[PDB]
């Protein structure tokens, strides 16, 4: 596959993505899963005005992520952009 | 000439006695179970010194190698190469960079590159120091390679300096370089006559461009040949009016992470051993007098990979991958049995990893070791919040400071000013009950023509009918009106922009800071994906998606029939199953509603699946939702499983056991009026302020305009694969992006659209 194919390709299936996106379910279970466990996610980082997803993340590592974060013995911090400011831009007190 | 080194098989035993000898402790060097075992990038020195330290030697380098300095020792890991492991088959080359006469003496700088199954993994650079009185300019040379510099030619003057340079040789004279990024990837070979006169400069190497499909293509080469200069004039040009594709960028205040204390060990015979560096100095007191030390001083090495197994404790949190580079000045000599004290600094941030600055001074407060590391930050995702607080005022106190969240807002503020006639920046600041748009002028046309051209498909009648949103603005309208209750803020056309605004800008500050890694993975929930895409891809400009997203609030917002109030008989309800019974699965919460939506006809579907038998919205018909609710209402109060009694009692009564409390919820769901308000159930919370149900397949009518009008906002060449593929996770699949065969069938199964169904069926046609 040549760059300018791919591109063009990739291009094609964004805009088909984004265009059924508000049609079909948001499946945010499987996306918590994919990152969390099919790349072992260290920081999740919410940006927006809420911690909402960074609320669901908590739920989700509590509810079937204890067994498998103390088997492979990683922290996973979850922050937002909004409460935690100070752990993501590295902006401490005297 | 470069010097050729042995291959080194990196071995268990080696790793064990090199941690030992340096106190490394870190988990990653220990032998585990199901999991290779890693060794230190301290370890790179044992396997480049017999190649390294040659450099040293060769007659025109003449030097008292008694009176020899080691001034600095730097790793640095070549981006995406995982580091050394048991077993890996090292090769090491070694090159002299440069060899200048100070006054003071001799300074021999090598690089000595590590290079495993072909691909080379890292550099190890070393100042080495000849003391003396050298006249031998002969045989100094400065052979450099450049770091690579960047020039976004924007104007015509930028392309008419660049001509008056005769260096600047394209191969084609008449090559379009307006709105193209040229890379110099140069070379800078330097002899002396003098200590301050060079006798021969020559920079060279390839200029690239880039192409819309980010792939660099070589267009020219740099060829810059001169005697007797003082300076070499392109890296300086290129300095002046380019960039470096990286920047450091500083913390406001160093932020002082630890100061931790060291001891060098009794004796240097371990580090000898292990290294391989059986300089007589380090052990011999009587070749040490000879030398003029002040005793058998610890090798520089030693301190080196002592300090840097502190760094990588406390800054890499005990992961050793996560230090990238690593640079040690040696200051001053250190004798067996002395107490250092390091104090470690996070000093700033170079595209996501962080710059900690360390010194380490002995008891009498002397610095000894100063040196940088980079420490890539954990594996990140990022993940975008959709619609939910519109708190007035929101981005507006990183607006009054940020200059990147300025800019986020000035832009979009006068995209809608020019193209819609309202500034979002009002809206977010002081949410207007009513917000009149004025058609006036040749602005006021454009303007009327961009609110006229915005259409939505809906079914009428079995049919698909392709109504205007905005119906009363004509040719003939002057104004049109934008009503609300309390505020617009809290209508979904105005929200939208503003929420992805927000979200956008916050990132974009972020990014200016040097807080965002290259490799970061990112979701977004349901809205969050245009801001999410905006942000770590930059597939849309702020201006496309301030469009998009307003044009997606509009199309939401008509996307139902509604009656004079503007309330339509739709809704959403956030289920729990947990808090019905334990017992109470998902698939049990699915099975229960599928059976309500086939039997009393109305529209109902699970539209979040928001965290496992805790958390799902369901969306569709505002009756249905009721019927959802009292049967939710109803198993609770019975404690009566459907996931045990459909296996362990019986097969398909469940069906007809759940339809005839369907019938009993339905039939006193039906009799009250068509603007029915939602309970607050046992296991149902009403979405207070939706009244569209999407993310489901009743807006799967209103696709068609939306595609068309992404389309145009979305441009291919801007579509970057690399940003996308394996980081960006869809809501609509939840897979990592690829641009696989497998996965646009993925997304056929879910989404039957025409522009998929043609790229399966003719995949091997766009593969050559």
């Amino acid at each position: 596959m040549k760059p300018e194919v791919e591109q063009e390709l990739a291009h094609i299936l964004l805009t088909e993505l984004l265009a059924y996106q508000f049609a079909s379910p948001v499946r945010w279970i499987e996306t918590q899963d994919v990152f969390l466990k099919d790349f072992n996610t260290e920081r999740v980082v919410e940006i927006g005005p809420s911690p909402t997803l960074a609320g669901m993340a908590q739920r989700t590592l509590k509810n079937k992520y204890e067994s498998y974060d103390a088997a492979l013995s990683l922290h996973r911090e979850i922050l937002c952009y909004s409460k935690d400011a100070k752990e993501i831009y590295y902006t401490p007190d005297p | 000439d470069v010097i050729k080194g042995k291959d080194f098989e990196i071995t268990a035993k080696e790793v064990y006695d090199f941690t030992h000898a340096v106190g490394n402790n870190c988990e990653d060097f220990v032998s585990r179970p199901d999991r290779t075992m890693l060794a230190p990038m301290d370890f790179a020195i044992v396997v480049g010194w017999r190649a390294i330290i040659k450099a040293i030697f060769p007659n025109t380098v003449d030097g008292d190698l008694l009176k020899l300095v080691h001034l600095s020792n730097g790793y640095k890991m070549i981006p995406g190469a995982k580091p050394l492991q048991v077993g890996d088959v090292v090769s090491t080359t070694a090159v002299i960079e440069s060899v200048v006469n100070q006054p003071t003496g001799k300074i021999v700088d090598v690089v000595g590159t590590l290079s495993r199954n072909g691909k080379p993994v890292m550099e190890v650079t070393s100042s080495f120091f000849y003391r003396g009185n050298y006249t031998d300019f002969e045989n100094t040379f400065q052979k450099t390679v450049e770091p690579v510099y960047q020039m976004h030619i924007k104007t015509s003057k930028d392309i008419a300096v660049l001509r008056s340079k005769e260096w600047f040789q394209l191969d084609d004279e008449d090559f379009d370089l307006l709105n193209k990024t040229l890379t110099f990837e140069t070379e800078t070979e330097v002899t002396f006559k003098n200590a301050n006169i060079f006798s021969s400069v020559k920079c060279f190497g390839p200029i690239k461009v880039e192409l819309p499909t980010k792939e660099t293509v070589e267009i020219g080469i740099v060829d810059y040949e001169a005697g007797a200069s003082h300076g070499n004039p392109v890296v300086d040009f290129l300095k002046r009016n380019g960039s470096t594709l990286e920047q450091k960028v500083n913390l406001e205040n160093p932020i002082p992470i630890a100061v931790l204390d060291s001891y060098t060990p009794s004796t240097n015979e371990p580090y000898a051993r292990v290294s391989g560096d059986l300089n007589p100095i380090h052990v011999s007191r009587h070749f040490a007098s000879y030398a003029n030390l002040p005793g058998t001083i610890t090798h520089g090495m030693f301190s080196s990979a002592s300090v840097r197994a502190l760094i990588e404790n406390w800054a890499a949190d005990s992961v050793s991958s996560r230090v990238r580079g690593y640079t040690c000045q040696f200051v001053d000599m250190v004798l067996p049995n002395t107490a250092l004290k390091t104090s470690i600094q996070h000093v700033g941030m170079i595209n996501g990893r962080k710059l900690i600055k360390f010194e380490t001074r002995n008891e009498d407060d002397v610095v000894v070791l100063t040196g940088e590391a980079e420490i890539e930050q954990p594996v990140t995702t990022f993940v975008f919040t959709g619609q939910g607080s519109q708190e007035q005022g929101m981005g507006m106190d990183l607006y009054k400071t940020s200059k990147a969240a300025q800019d986020v807002w000035n832009r979009a503020d006068n995209h809608f000013k020019d193209t819609y006639g309202f500034s979002i920046l009002d809206i977010v600041i002081n949410n207007p009950v009513n917000l009149t748009i004025h058609f006036g002028g040749e602005k006021g046309k454009r303007i009327r023509e961009n609110y006229s051209a915005m259409i939505f498909e809906t079914i009428v009648d079995g049919k698909l009918k392709t109504e205007k949103i905005f119906k009363e603005i004509n040719e003939h309208s002057t104004s049109y009106t934008f009503r609300s209750e309390k505020g617009l803020l809290s209508a979904t056309q105005f929200t939208q922009p503003a929420l992805t605004l927000m979200e956008k800008a916050a990132f974009e500050d972020l990014k200016s800071k040097g807080l965002i890694p290259a490799d970061a993975t990112f979701a977004g929930h349901s809205l969050g994906e245009y801001a999410a895409l905006a942000s770590l891809a930059d597939v849309m400009s702020i201006e496309s998606l301030v469009e998009v997203v307003f044009y997606r609030g509009m199309t939401m917002q008509v996307a139902v029939p509604r009656d004079e109030l503007g309330r339509s008989n739709y809704g959403m309800i956030a289920i729990n199953p947990g808090r019905v019974a334990a017992s109470f699965s998902q698939e049990a919460l699915q099975y229960v509603v599928e059976r309500v939506g086939k039997r009393t006809g109305w529209l109902v579907e699970i539209v979040n699946y928001n965290v496992e038998n805790q958390q799902y919205v369901a969306a569709g018909d505002l009756r249905a939702l009721d019927t959802v609710t009292n049967v939710l209402n109803f198993i609770k109060l019975q404690k009566i499983d459907i996931i045990e009694l459909q296996k362990s009692l019986s097969l398909e009564e469940v069906e007809g056991h759940l339809f005839e409390i369907i019938d009993e919820a339905s039939k006193k769901s039906a009799v009250k009026p068509r603007p029915l308000k939602l309970e607050r159930g046992f296991a149902c919370i009403p979405l207070v302020g939706i009244s569209v149900p999407f993310h489901s397949t009743y807006l799967m009518n209103g696709v068609k305009p939306f595609k068309s009008f992404l389309k145009k906002n979305i441009i291919k060449e801007n579509v970057k694969v690399a940003r996308l593929a394996g980081k960006y996770i869809p809501n609509l699949t939840a897979k990592p992006f690829q641009v696989t065969k497998e996965y646009f069938q993925d997304v056929y199964d879910l989404t039957g659209s025409e522009p998929i169904k043609e790229i399966i069926d003719n995949w091997e046609k766009y593969e050559q």
